[PDB]
Order: structure tokens, then sequence, then C-alpha cells
RNA sequence: CGACUCUUAGCGGUGGAUCACUCGGCUCGUGCGUCGAUGAAGAACGCAGCUAGCUGCGAGAAUUAAUGUGAAUUGCAGGACACAUUGAUCAUCGACACUUCGAACGCACUUGCGGCCCCGGGUUCCUCCCGGGGCUACGCCUGUCUGAGCGUCGCU
RNA sequence: AGCCUUGAAGCCUAGGGCGCGGGCCCGGGUGGAGCCGCCGCAGGUGCAGAUCUUGGUGGUAGUAGCAAAUAUUCAAACGAGAACUUUGAAGGCCGAAGUGGAGAAGGGUUCCAUGUGAACAGCAGUUGAACAUGGGUCAGUCGGUCCUGAGAGAUGGGCGAGCGCCGUUCCGAAGGGACGGGCGAUGGCCUCCGUUGCCCUCAGCCGAUCGAAAGGGAGUCGGGUUCAGAUCCCCGAAUCCG
RNA sequence: GGCUAAAUACCGGCACGAGACCGAUAGUCAACAAGUACCGUAAGGGAAAGUUGAAAAGAACUUUGAAGAGAGAGUUCAAG
RNA sequence: CGCGACCUCAGAUCAGACGUGGCGACCCGCUGAAUUUAAGCAUAUUAGUCAGCGGAGGAAAAGAAACUAACCAGGAUUCCC
């Protein structure tokens, strides 16, 4: 869920979330966007998780 | 340095759960790299790291079951799990000393009138 | 010395859950 | 339609994904029989039926 | 009319699937499949049809469980031992 | 003749049992007789092939005396593959030729603890068979 | 002449007969004769570096451990400070594990609502919020506790 | 002490013959791994038919046909290839009860981008809802979720050989709750307030549960943004509930 | 009122052995990704489908064509 | 009024147990046709059979005479001739 998902987020990149939403792909996977604190770069973070 | 369950056996819970963490870790920077264009030395890596993961996880199950075991060796009443499996009607027969038992009007005519031995001339 | 190695009984209570601990006490 | 079950969305989702066709590695494979999947399905010749 | 133009008509679902044999034959409006016979506890079955007690019994699925007693049977049901460590 | 009731001449059997036979029941399928020096010096008659034995081929078509060393042992396709056993695809790669390890002779053995081992229980039963019958 | 048509033969098509093969059947015989609330049979959904089906498996997911074996697996790649007491692979299988439904069990079957206890993180005891864990189904036997009766009584 | 890789079975043959015949032998070709004579035994043992079964192929036959709803034309581009694709320009039609713009049910990826022109799209195609490789559905406020509707359906009870059925308040000790008060046990911003257990007191609802993406049901609007999503994303301004 | 082995039965299950049986329109429906594909709202109904070669050696390269297709060449005892 | 015995009957997420469902070739208990034969058909037959329901086990059921007999008597049950 949501609270999980912004949960795990937070402690396995260190970061702070700002909301998570989330939609069930047609494929069956979940896909969820998380948008980060504005104290954050999602472009910067990125590359820590090597996304980018 | 590939985690083989020998080495893990004497070691502390919380030194696997640390090792366990790394592994975790480790997989899904691997799973990063599965999409972002890893060489196919990463991608081989998954398997080989997703064992290692089972490898700790099995170790530390077995331990904690080995000592739950020696927990309740001398008591009366075991948790559902660490009791015989079986089947289900083996669980529900007269036990050993439920069989061998006997009235006494059993045992006294088994002492009085034992079977013999015997031979009969040709 | 790597081309050297190369070539070759009670309950521990620590591995007891915490919840079995909380019920005995 | 839009207003879907979980479920419904769920059993859709595993029909999506068996329709595609067979690796072709599957082709060099030592014992290998199969040519194509035969197992294919298009949304208007044939339906689901759920 | 009763029949091309009739066939447009339905778009109503009388089955759906069912939760026990996943079969497409669980009737909405009478809560009930028409192949298993849930939600009775008994599973349906007749033996006016040896066809469909074949196609549903025991073997055709997976065994999970069964095919594991037949490998512990030929041992005895042994429990709590292992075999002499290297 | 065979007189085991438990065990089956029937041909449908016994091809089922060779062409699915486990990879470590192929092993000791996949077994080639050792020259006339190897079975006079260990008195053994057969081994199962190994990678980096040497083996002469005595059958089809690169049968002689060349000695070549044993390369990859496909027991899938119950082929083993030789050094110089090769010929040349239309675009001119070479690629080895699978030859049946019973058509070949073991010329050197690749010898570890475990072939040692395996050497003398073969040479031990031998020797009580011989001496059961003296 | 030459078309067209008919017959026969050669060759070529169309077709898949015939023959030879058979890791399949069928029939008879033998030994054993074992499921499940410690959650069966069955179903659903997942799991492979590349994998749709079959197969195998269950979030430890084409498998962990242990034992035997002893150098592969393989369609391609790769080699983890993988591979010879730092044991590949296969086999065995006694250890551990085993998602959702299902007799299927908190109530319902939309992944809807709860309740009790404990733990952890939010802030900051309690509350409150989030997460984790354990319980919460029907019948029934023995026993326990708490009760009911202008049921039969005894002493007050 | 049969035949057979120095070529078995099978198959073809304007080849030589045998027999009244059922058939058989030999020659030649093709084929590539088995086969036959005699004495007996055994049978799922001999096809022209059954509107026979299954499979294949004909003539009909390049034939019937590709005629419901007014209609196309010019130039250029890409391309091997253009009546049919794209662009531009003409001429037309649907004519707000539409051939327009959006939904429900149903479909289930058909949606979007790029590529192909094998098969399919009853001509063709440079095109497609085909095939191929990758993407795409974001909510306290829009629905479900909750309510009850006609109705369905447990328990108590009754019936029933039995799987079970009838029945829904009817043959039931059907309440696990509450302001307040009293006794203790604990705690904390230990001061005094919480929590908890028991007791006292009070208590109709009288029917478990299910039943609507059109009924009941608090509360979100403006602007921008994509190849494909937005009252859901971003910007701005609000609101309900706890 | 009550218990009781053996000799008996067994087209399901586990594991085997065999045959004067059938031999891919046969034999199980199913020799193969078969109770599969597909049909039906459902109960149910339910196929077709085996064979290159000893070994992939599975035809490089040249040439016409947009391509499908061809002509040469090559592998093989044989692509007749 | 109270207290206390017993009886009958309740409520518990009380302590510890046990039943449910499947498979069903063989087995036990029920229930149970009609095609069919009778050259028609109603009793009869089909047949205590198919279908339907329940319950098991490695076997089940049965079983140690309220028996057979009428002999100079036999001697639980089951199976074969
Ligand atoms: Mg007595
Ligand atoms: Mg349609
Ligand atoms: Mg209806
Ligand atoms: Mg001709
Ligand atoms: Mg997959
Ligand atoms: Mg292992
Ligand atoms: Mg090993
Ligand atoms: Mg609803
Ligand atoms: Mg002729
Ligand atoms: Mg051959
Ligand atoms: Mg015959
Ligand atoms: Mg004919
Ligand atoms: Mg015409
Ligand atoms: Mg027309
Ligand atoms: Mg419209
Ligand atoms: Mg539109
Ligand atoms: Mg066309
Ligand atoms: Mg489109
Ligand atoms: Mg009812
Ligand atoms: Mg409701
Ligand atoms: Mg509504
Ligand atoms: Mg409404
Ligand atoms: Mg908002
Ligand atoms: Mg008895
Ligand atoms: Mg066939
Ligand atoms: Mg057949
Ligand atoms: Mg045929
Ligand atoms: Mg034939
Ligand atoms: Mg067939
Ligand atoms: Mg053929
Ligand atoms: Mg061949
Ligand atoms: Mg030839
Ligand atoms: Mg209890
Ligand atoms: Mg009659
Ligand atoms: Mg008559
Ligand atoms: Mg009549
Ligand atoms: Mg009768
Ligand atoms: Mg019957
Ligand atoms: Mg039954
Ligand atoms: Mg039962
Ligand atoms: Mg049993
Ligand atoms: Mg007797
Ligand atoms: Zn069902």
């Amino acid at each position: 869920n949501k609270h999980q998902i912004k949960q795990a987020v937070k402690k396995l990149y260190d970061i702070d979330v700002a909301k998570v939403n989330t939609l069930i792909r047609p494929d069956g996977e979940k896909k969820a966007y998380v948008r980060l604190a504005p104290d954050y770069d999602a472009l910067d973070v990125a590359n820590k998780i090597g996304i980018i | 340095a590939k985690i083989k369950a020998r080495d893990l056996r004497g070691k502390k819970k919380e030194e696997l759960l640390k090792q366990l963490d790394d592994l975790k870790v480790e997989l899904s920077q691997l799973r990063v790299a599965k999409v972002t264009g890893g060489a196919a030395s990463k991608l081989s890596k998954i398997r080989v790291v997703r064992k290692s993961i089972a490898r700790v996880l099995t170790v530390i199950n077995q331990t904690q079951k080995e000592n739950l075991r020696k927990f309740y060796k001398g008591k009366k009443y075991k948790p559902l799990d660490l009791r015989p499996k079986k089947t289900r009607a083996m669980r529900r027969r007269l036990n050993k000393h439920e069989e061998s038992l006997k009235t006494k009007k059993q045992q006294r005519k088994e002492r009085l009138y034992p079977l013999r031995k015997y031979a009969v001339k040709a | 010395e790597s081309r050297k190695r190369k070539r070759p009984n009670d309950v521990d209570m620590s591995w007891i859950p915490q919840e079995t601990l909380n019920q005995i006490n | 339609s839009s207003h879907k079950t979980f479920r419904i969305k769920r059993f859709l989702a595993k029909k999506q994904k068996q329709n595609r066709p067979i690796p072709q590695w599957i082709w060099m494979k030592t014992g290998n029989k199969i040519r194509y999947n035969s197992k294919r399905r298009h949304w208007r010749r044939t339906k689901l039926g759920l | 009319t009763k029949g091309t133009s009739s066939f447009g008509k339905r778009r109503n679902k009388t089955h759906t699937l069912c939760r026990r044999c996943g079969s497409k034959a669980y009737h909405l409006q009478k809560s009930t499949c028409g192949k298993c016979g849930y939600p009775a506890k008994r599973k349906r079955k007749y033996n006016w049809s040896a066809k469909a007690k074949r196609r549903n019994t025991t073997g055709t699925g997976r065994m999970r469980h069964l095919k594991i007693v037949y490998r512990r049977f030929r041992h005895g049901f042994r429990e709590g031992t292992t075999p002499k460590p290297k | 003749m065979k007189f085991n009731p438990f065990v089956t001449s029937d041909r449908s059997k016994n091809r089922k049992r060779h062409f699915n036979a486990p990879s470590h029941i192929r092993r000791k399928i996949m077994s080639s007789p050792l020259s006339k020096e190897l079975r006079q010096k260990y008195n053994v008659r057969s081994m199962p092939i190994r990678k980096d034995d040497e083996v002469q081929v005595v059958r089809g078509h690169y049968k002689g005396q060349q000695i070549g060393k044993v390369v990859q042992v496909y027991r899938k396709k119950y082929v083993i593959y030789i050094e110089r056993v090769q010929r040349e695809k239309a675009n001119g790669t070479t690629v080895h030729v699978g030859i049946h390890p019973s058509k070949v002779v073991i010329t050197r053995l690749k010898l570890d603890k475990d072939r040692k081992k395996i050497l003398e229980r073969k040479a031990k039963s031998r020797q009580v068979g011989k001496e059961k019958g003296k």
C-alpha cells in the first residue's frame, strides 16, 4: 500500500517523500509514482540509485 | 567469498541477519542493473545472490528450529509444528504403551497356559 | 600461500524467539 | 469495461502475457520440436469467455 | 426474430469464475456452481459422467502434498533423523 | 541368459531408460576401453570417459593412431568432442564432430583423487573375482 | 497444317497411401496397499539472465539444506574473490521451507469491514496514526470457571 | 548350415513368362534394412457398393459472382511498384433524432509510437483494429466501498434414510453494551488524572449476513501539461470527514 | 449385549514383470506443449498432429530481382 | 431474607482433545428405474441391476449356533469344487 511504499522508499534510499500515487498496470504489476520533498532532487537521487 | 551453509552454522542470529541484509541490498542493486544495461556478468550474479539469500534464511530457520526442539524436549505440550507429522491416521493410532496393555484376565491365561514347543514322532 | 590453500548441546536461549521468552516470564 | 474487478483485471493480465511468440533460441535447443506458439489468441477471432 | 436479431440482446452474464474449481460456472443469481457445487461443502460429482470425473479427479492436478507422501511411505515416514554426516 | 525377475529385457523399457537416463547415469553409460598398456598397468578394462583424457579414435571416418585430448563430454547428446576431430561449416568456421565414447580408446587418464579411487575399486573387485574362480 | 479431345508411356507436380521403424497403448500377473484443521484433493496467481507452452517449484519460488556421486550444465552468454574436504552435475531425500482460494475457520467474498493482545516507528506518558506478529469458525468429549430455576431439599 | 548393404520390405514398369483362375515367378528402375519357402498352429484374414467412415482430388469453372444506402477529379511527395497511402486544391455527402462530441453493458490492449508488407483485411495497398518491437490507465473530493429495495440466506426449531430441505421471528436463557456510583491493581506531564478487573445500576428494538458502478449516500473547482492519462499529474484556489 | 486373525475381493493408488495383442484412420480420446486447442451461458462436448541425416555437416561465396523466388557453387553415399 | 447441598440446564477466544473434506477399483448400509424378454401386454423378466445418498479399510463384511440334521450323526465365519 501507499504507506508501505513510502516507508520503504525512505529507508532504502534515505530520502523524504511528499506523496505516493499508485496504479496497477494492465500486465499486473503495480507502478508507484513517488514524489520527493522539495529539498530533494529526484534527478540527483536517480543517479544515486543508478537509474540515470 | 561464496556463501556455503557449512560456514554459517555456528554464527549468531544477529550476525546472520546482518549477512542477510547485505545480500538483499546487493540483489536490489543488481535488479537496478538488470534494467540499466548491466553487463552479462551482473545479470548472471542475480541467481548466485538469490540462492545465497536462500542459504542464509535456510540456516536461520534450521538453527531456530533446532533450539526450539531442545527448548520443548521435556515439555508435555509442544507446538503443533514441533510434533511428529507422520500421517493423520498414524497420529490417531493407539500408542506403543496402549497396544501392549492386556487385561489381568489375559495375563493370567498366558502365564498358566503358554503355547508349548513339541514334536510328533514320525 | 594462495596456491597452498586452493590445494587442500543445550538450548541457545538467543535463538529462541522473544515471544516464547515473554510467555515464560 | 472500464469498471473492472481486481480478479478480472488479474485474469486478463495473465492472458496478456501468454500472448507472445516463442523465443528464437528455443529453436536451437537439442530436442526441440516446437516451431511456434500454437496457443496464440486474438481479441477478435476467439473470445476469452469471461 | 428469434434467431440472428435476438442474439444481439445478450450482454448480461449468467455465470462467472468459481473460487473453488475455477470454472466459469458459478451462477450469480443462485450463488452456486454448476460444475463443483460450491458453496456446498461436498464436491459435486456423479457417476453418469465418467469423463467428467476423470477431468478433475486426483492426479489431474498438482498433487502438491500427496506425491511427497508417496516418497515418504517408501521409508516408513521416518522423521527427526538425518543421513550420517560426512 | 537373464534370470533376475526384477530386470527387464523389454526392448521399449531398456531404450527408454537409455534415452531418459539422468546425468550421473549417462556418465557410466559413457565409458571407454583403456589402451592395452593402461589395462595391464591398472588391471581395469573400462573407465567412464572424462574431460582431459587422451584417446584414440578406432571407428569411423576419423579413426587412426592420432591421440587427442577430450575437450567436452556432451552427455545430453551422448557424444564427446576431441581435439582435431573436426570439420568446417559452409562459412568456414570449424566445428567439432561428436564421437561416441565406446568407439575410442583411452590412452592417458586424467588422474585425481577420485579417479584413483575408482580405478582401485575396479581392480579390487576384479581380483576377488579372479581368485573366486581360482 | 494447327488447336481441342482420347489412349499409352517418360519426366514433373498435387496428394500422403504403402513399407520399414515405435521413449505409446492394451491385456494379464506380482508386491505394496500410504490423503486431510500439523490444513488434503482441486483451483488461482506468481517464480528462470535471456522463457510463451509443457515441466518443476512457492516470495528461500526451473529451487535451500543434508547425504551419495564425482566433473559438468549447455540453445547463447556468464563465472560471483562459483567448481575437486572451499565438490560441478545428477540422484536420493530424513532437515528447513511451502503465496491466494479451497472441508477453509473473525464476518463477507468487493483483494470490503472488524475485534482482542503484544511489539516497533512517528511526538512526546496516554491518546492518535502507520507497520509487524499472534489470536478471534461449527459441532463435540473430559475437566474448569461463572451462573439460572415458585426443580428436590437442609440450616436459618 | 534359407535370402539380404555385392542391397530387405515397399513402390513403378509400351520387359520375359507361368496358371482355367484366385495369383505367382523372373528382368529393369527407385528404395535404404530387413525378409521369405516348406510342415504345423492361430486369426481383429480378402471390398464396388452400405444417402458406409476418415482423408484427398475432380468436372462444373476462370463460371455464379465481388450491383442496398447520389461521387469523384487535378497536381505533388514517398516508393521497385499508386484508381485505393499522405499533403494541397476542387466537387459532394452526413445536415444537430448526424456519418458530430461523450458514456453504460460487453470486449480486453483492439489504445499510442516505430517497423514489415510473409499470411490475413473476398481488387490493390507505400495502408489496417493484421503481424513485430516497445510504451500507456496516477484520486480523501469521480465510482466501488456503506444503506436498504424486490429478494436471497444461516443459527434456534421442525422435517428428513440421507447428501440435506423448510423456515427468517416463527417452539430460543438471542444484550458482551452504557452516563453514573462503589471496591481494589497498576501506572504517567506520579502533583492528581488515566487505564484496567469486579460489583451496583440502567438498557426493547424483535433479528446473523447478503442485495443496486442508473435508487439513498459529507466533500473539487479553474488553468496548464502527453505520443498515448488526467475534476487523478503540475500550478492556483477551496472544501468534507476523522 | 460384545470382540476376533487366516484362507477371499480389488478396471482407483505406488512400484514392478511379462505377452502367439495393436502398430499412428490401429492401439487409450490422448506415441506429439491432450483432457490440450476449439465449441457451448452452463451441465458438458472435445480433435488434428510421429519419421532430414550416421553426423547439422542445415547450403559460405558469386550473380538477376524490391522480395518471394531463381542460376551457379558447396556439404553428404544420397538433397533424385 | 440469607447461606449450603443435589438435580436439570446454560455461557465462555476457558485447559486439553477429537469430527468435517477428498479418493472411491474392491467393501458395508440404503434407496432404486425403465429400455429389454414374454414375438402384443398389465404379474413376471430386466433387477435388487443402472442412476441417486451415506460410511469405511488394506482389505471390508461375516464369525464362535436360539445351526445342520434325523445319521453309527456332524460342529464358528469366509472362499473353491
Ligand atoms: Mg472381568
Ligand atoms: Mg465479436
Ligand atoms: Mg439470471
Ligand atoms: Mg503424363
Ligand atoms: Mg515467464
Ligand atoms: Mg544442495
Ligand atoms: Mg554435491
Ligand atoms: Mg457490493
Ligand atoms: Mg501401365
Ligand atoms: Mg536408417
Ligand atoms: Mg491380429
Ligand atoms: Mg473402397
Ligand atoms: Mg463473370
Ligand atoms: Mg456491395
Ligand atoms: Mg458518437
Ligand atoms: Mg472519441
Ligand atoms: Mg486482397
Ligand atoms: Mg490504431
Ligand atoms: Mg434455506
Ligand atoms: Mg452490503
Ligand atoms: Mg451505489
Ligand atoms: Mg447512486
Ligand atoms: Mg488535490
Ligand atoms: Mg464384528
Ligand atoms: Mg497419424
Ligand atoms: Mg489414434
Ligand atoms: Mg493417415
Ligand atoms: Mg497403416
Ligand atoms: Mg489421430
Ligand atoms: Mg509416412
Ligand atoms: Mg534416417
Ligand atoms: Mg536416394
Ligand atoms: Mg480452549
Ligand atoms: Mg414385449
Ligand atoms: Mg418383437
Ligand atoms: Mg412395446
Ligand atoms: Mg427383483
Ligand atoms: Mg450405483
Ligand atoms: Mg458420497
Ligand atoms: Mg468421509
Ligand atoms: Mg486409509
Ligand atoms: Mg465352518
Ligand atoms: Zn465451482
